[PDB]
């Protein structure tokens, strides 16, 4: 806010301002992959890529 | 808000202004080990020498 000195004080009256900001959004991030059924039998390297995904 | 600040202002112009006691240096505060406490001290060894009460 702007202040002003003095006792006289016509036709100096302000006005009101309020400023903004927006936020925003970003890609989504993705891990992708596929398997064949054969390569579950052992099903591990599944649950530990899971893991290093996260 | 903007009015406590302008007296705060107010204030300090004052004090700045109708100081007599002037503590003047030939380079800045950084330049020398103490300069800040030889500073303050000076300050301090001309209120004590004027006899001002304190």
């Amino acid at each position: 806010s702007p202040t002003q000195e003095g006792w006289d004080l016509t036709d100096k009256a302000t006005g009101l301002l309020e400023l903004n900001v927006a936020v925003n959004m970003g890609e989504p991030d993705n891990d992708f992959f596929q398997l064949r059924a054969d390569d579950l039998r052992d099903e591990t390297a599944y649950r530990r890529r899971i893991q290093s995904a996260a | 808000r903007k009015l406590a600040n302008n007296v705060e202002l107010k204030v300090a112009n004052m004090a700045a202004e109708m100081g007599s006691l002037v503590i003047t240096s030939p380079d800045a505060i950084g330049t020398n080990t103490a300069d800040a406490w030889n500073f303050v001290a000076d300050a301090e060894e001309i209120m004590f020498s004027r006899e001002l009460n304190r």
